[PDB]
């Protein structure tokens, strides 16, 4: 690991740019909320008599 | 058409790139190591 990369910085830089691009794409496709979804579903039945 | 053009232009591209951009000192040594290991 470290020995491999100490001799080729360009490989490590390329990996870093790929991670940066992935993170940017992740940011673009992330919704914005106040809190994480904690609401549970509810079903209500209405009857008349 | 692409093969016909490439077989004559790819070496030209290599030569032009080499001439325009100087190989960094660091790049040269890795090239020698790889060439020695591969031949
Ligand atoms: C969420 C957790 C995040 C963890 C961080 C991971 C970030 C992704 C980084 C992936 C990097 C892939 C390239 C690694 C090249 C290593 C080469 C080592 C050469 C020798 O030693 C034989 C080499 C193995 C080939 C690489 C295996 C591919 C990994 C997927
Ligand atoms: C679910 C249960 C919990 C799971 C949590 C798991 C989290 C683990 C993440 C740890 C990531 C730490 C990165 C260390 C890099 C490799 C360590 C080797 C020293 C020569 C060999 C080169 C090694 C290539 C491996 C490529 C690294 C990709 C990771
Ligand atoms: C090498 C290091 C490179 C680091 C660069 C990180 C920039 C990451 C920005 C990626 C991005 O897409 O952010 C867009 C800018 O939004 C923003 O408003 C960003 C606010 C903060 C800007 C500066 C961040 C600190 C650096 C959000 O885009 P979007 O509007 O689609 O997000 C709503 C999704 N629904």
């Amino acid at each position: 690991m470290a020995k491999f990369f100490i001799d080729r910085p360009i490989f490590a830089w390329v990996i870093s740019i790929f991670i940066i691009a992935a993170g940017i794409f992740g940011i673009k496709s992330l919704p914005v909320s106040q809190y994480p979804s904690v609401a549970a579903p509810t079903i209500t039945l209405h009857a008349i008599y | 058409i692409g093969t016909l053009l490439s077989v004559f232009l790819v070496p030209l591209f290599y030569v032009v790139v080499r001439k325009f951009f100087k190989e960094t000192a660091h790049e040269h040594e890795m090239a020698v190591r790889h060439a020695s290991k591969a031949g």
